[PDB]
RNA sequence: GACUGUGUGGUGGAGUUGAUGCGAGUGAGAAUGCAGGCAUGAGUAGCGUGUGACGGGUGGGAAUCCCGUCCGCCGAUUAUCCAAGGGUUCCAGGGUCAAGUUUGUCUGCCCUGGGUGAGUCGGGUCCUAAGGCGAGGCCGACAGGCGUAGUCGAUGGGUAAC
RNA sequence: GUCCGAACCCACUUCAGUUGAAAAUGGAGGGGAUGAGUUGUGGAUAGGGGUGAAAGGCCAAUCAAACACCGUGAUAGCUGG
RNA sequence: GUACCCCGGGAGGGGAGUGAAAGAGUUCCUGAAACCGGUCGCAUGCAAGCCGUCAGAGCCUGUGUGGUGAUGGCGUGCCUU
């Protein structure tokens, strides 16, 4: 099948505005000494460490 | 262990099984091993299946262990090392942690690693 | 597939080449017309 | 002496461009389909400012019909009462006192109760 | 008639406010991948704009990370504003230059392939205008 | 009415207004019209048979570059060497606009410099085949056709290294 | 101008492709495979002509008369503008 | 033909300089339309729309005219043939 007709500016839009992605949300990170922003559930890729601020694990050599 | 339900790694089930076993090795070999979110969780269950069987040492043992692996330095490794470290491990030998995206496809990373401290 | 063209720089200097050309009054005419025209190329 | 159409061209264009600057789509946009609603527009214009005349005389009608029938008159009955007592107020000033001045309506409603045949 | 007040971005985008902008002209990505992100980023602090775009996995987060570093710096140096009390204003992504090129097909046939490009501008002023 | 102001700005930077004549490549919305630019479909289909994994390195940036280790694939060919054809793609160093159906620090790409050595190898300097040309010549209004003596022409003969 | 069967040559069936990987192919089978075989290099035949184990087949990816240029801005009681 | 400085790997931009002019910065005179966007005003999620037209509230603006337009009526494109 082959579109029969241009689409209308306003058809088009409608379509084309529902193509978008959500904001990364980002969680600070436990570790008192980096206070960084890292994916929740990952490794903070400053200080390279996981847990709460007591157990903190190392992860990443970074 | 269980099978893996949906499609297989690396575009074939006989291909993921050699994909398994060897990151099972390659994760015996070096401890830690940085290997994205779904190989690490596929293979954490027979790491640790193998690591369980490695925790008593008999030759037979060695045996059913080189069926897989069949690297016999991995599987010295296994034995001495990894396997003296979980004598009172009840289970749960492995952890994964992720780690993040890689850039050029986007494939969410994690690394998996034996447990290193003893739990006595 | 096989495709219409297979070189063979003999076989293209015979057909196409001066000398052909000025075998015959024909060819010699047609590098006049090339030489009138302005072609760097007057021949194979 | 050649000539270069663009400077006389455009014109035409920006006329008809301004004269369809509310249009909906291709139609405020593009020359050439602003150029055919600019002539249904024309036409419709044409035709509403004469169909105009008949829109506010049945609206007038209405509202006099209202006002004369809350009087117990209809409008026919109204209309020839006052044709025959010889007020040629129109509908529209006949329209508007009865939506401002009621007062005055209703007199004028009583003058052609008076005026009625009475047959 | 030409004279004085000649246009400027900054007069057009800013006009006496504090702030400052920064424009990437031609960036070898699409107008509208590029606003993908823009539509995300814009009217954030700036920096949590730059950290979250660290972490945003689209490939247009590249370029407009650094756009909003380098209007960031631009800010810190001409007004002598601070990182963290700058907000992203404004931000928009218009076409630039697109190239043509061709991908063969089946049958001989020939298909156009545009390679687009984008130009991206963000502005930064400090938090105290945003309930100006 | 086609249109327009000797109103008032903005942009712009070198011409041009009114009167009256004169001359026209003098007016576009259609020709499955021509050229360019740009939408629509659409961030959609596709990304050309396949098996990669990991450790380390380089880097502003790495699934896609380098090194290593596992693993897999070809093996009458996914190996090696020629001819034809191509023509500098070869090597070293620098580069990441473009090109590469992604990325790219990488390249058969770009830039700069460099690289091919024969008495014996393959051709010529030797030989002829098919066929071509052809002194004179014969034939043909002209143009030309054919052909003798000859002279070319390898895909063959001849020819001294491992 | 034997038989079975690779290379090689072919193209019978089927499926896929049919904006293809490909302007005729790919997968699976299939015919010939010492012969009227197949293939390399060079050569010969040219457009009312060539060649054709003959289908009007083929003669540089559309041949009941190739292609290019010229007569030429052919002509069209027709269609469009 | 943009010294120098800043963000950047660069590209690009921000200051500053040159110039009468740099929104004349080499893709460089003028810089139209399609096309793509940011901002602001109004409308729009009970509605059947050749997209206009006439009537018309409300809001915004008042640069006291303009922008928008709830709702009612009427209303089947352009060309060719
Ligand atoms: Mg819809
Ligand atoms: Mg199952
Ligand atoms: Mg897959
Ligand atoms: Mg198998
Ligand atoms: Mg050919
Ligand atoms: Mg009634
Ligand atoms: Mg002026
Ligand atoms: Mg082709
Ligand atoms: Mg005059
Ligand atoms: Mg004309
Ligand atoms: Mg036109
Ligand atoms: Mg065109
Ligand atoms: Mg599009
Ligand atoms: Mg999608
Ligand atoms: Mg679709
Ligand atoms: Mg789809
Ligand atoms: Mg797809
Ligand atoms: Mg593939
Ligand atoms: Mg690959
Ligand atoms: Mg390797
Ligand atoms: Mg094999
Ligand atoms: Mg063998
Ligand atoms: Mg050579
Ligand atoms: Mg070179
Ligand atoms: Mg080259
Ligand atoms: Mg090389
Ligand atoms: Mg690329
Ligand atoms: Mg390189
Ligand atoms: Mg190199
Ligand atoms: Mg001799
Ligand atoms: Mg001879
Ligand atoms: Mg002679
Ligand atoms: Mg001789
Ligand atoms: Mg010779
Ligand atoms: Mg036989
Ligand atoms: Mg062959
Ligand atoms: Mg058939
Ligand atoms: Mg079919
Ligand atoms: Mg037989
Ligand atoms: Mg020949
Ligand atoms: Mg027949
Ligand atoms: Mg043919
Ligand atoms: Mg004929
Ligand atoms: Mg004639
Ligand atoms: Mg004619
Ligand atoms: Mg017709
Ligand atoms: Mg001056
Ligand atoms: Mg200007
Ligand atoms: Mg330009
Ligand atoms: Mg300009
Ligand atoms: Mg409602
Ligand atoms: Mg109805
Ligand atoms: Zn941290």
């Amino acid at each position: 099948a082959v579109p029969k007709r241009k689409m209308s500016r306003s058809n088009t839009r409608h379509r084309r505005s529902q193509w978008k992605t959500v904001a990364t949300k980002l969680v600070t990170c436990a570790n008192p000494a980096c206070g960084e922003k890292h994916l929740p559930h990952t490794a903070c890729p400053s200080c390279g460490g996981y847990g709460p601020r007591g157990d903190r694990r190392q992860v990443v050599e970074a | 262990p269980k099978p893996t339900k949906g499609p297989r790694l690396g575009g074939s089930p006989a291909h993921e099984r050699i994909i398994l076993r060897n990151l099972a090795s390659q994760l015996f070999e070096h401890g830690r091993v940085v290997t994205t979110v779904t190989k690490a969780k596929r293979v954490r269950p027979l790491a640790e299946k193998l690591i369980n069987r490695a925790k008593t040492d008999t030759v037979a043992n060695r045996r059913f262990v080189n069926r897989t692996i069949t690297d016999r330095g991995i599987v010295h490794i296994l034995f001495t090392e990894i396997g003296p470290r979980m004598e009172g491990r009840d289970g749960g030998y492995t952890r994964v942690t992720r780690i993040g995206i890689r850039k050029g496809d986007n494939a969410p990373m994690a690394v998996i690693e034996v447990i290193s401290d003893k739990v006595a | 597939m096989k495709r219409t063209f297979q070189p063979s720089n003999r076989r293209r200097a015979r057909n196409h080449g001066f000398r052909s050309r000025m075998s015959t009054r024909a060819g010699r005419s047609i590098l006049a017309a090339r030489r009138r025209k302005g072609r760097v190329n007057l021949s194979a | 002496a050649r000539v270069k159409r663009s400077v006389n061209a455009k014109k035409k264009r920006r006329e008809v461009l301004d004269q369809a600057s509310g249009y909906r789509g291709q139609r405020s946009r593009l020359y050439r389909k602003a150029k055919e609603q600019t002539l249904h527009s024309a036409t419709y214009s044409f035709r509403d400012r004469r169909a105009k005349k008949g829109d506010f005389r049945s609206l007038w009608i209405q509202r006099i019909n209202a006002a004369s029938r809350a009087q117990g008159m209809t409008y026919n009955r109204f209309i020839n009462g006052l044709k025959n007592a010889g007020v040629e107020v129109d509908r529209k000033m006949l329209a508007e006192l009865a939506v401002s001045d009621i007062n005055a309506f209703n007199s004028l409603v009583e003058v052609a109760k008076a005026s009625q045949p009475q047959n | 008639m030409s004279k004085t007040e000649r246009p400027s971005r900054r007069a057009a985008l800013l006009g006496d406010r504090p702030g400052s902008y920064a424009i990437a002209r031609h960036v070898r990505m699409s107008a509208s991948k590029c606003r993908r992100v823009i539509n995300l980023v814009r009217g954030m602090d700036a920096v949590d704009a730059v950290t979250m775009l660290k972490f945003q996995p689209q490939a247009a987060a590249e370029p407009i990370r650094k756009v909003i570093a380098s209007a960031m710096a631009n800010a810190e140096q001409t007004e002598g504003l601070r990182a963290d009390d700058l907000y992203i204003s404004q931000a928009f992504v218009d076409e630039g230059i697109t190239m043509r090129r061709i991908r063969p097909r089946a049958k001989g046939s020939a298909s156009r392939i545009l390679k687009r490009s984008a130009h991206i501008t963000v502005v930064v002023e400090p938090k105290e205008a945003r309930q100006a």
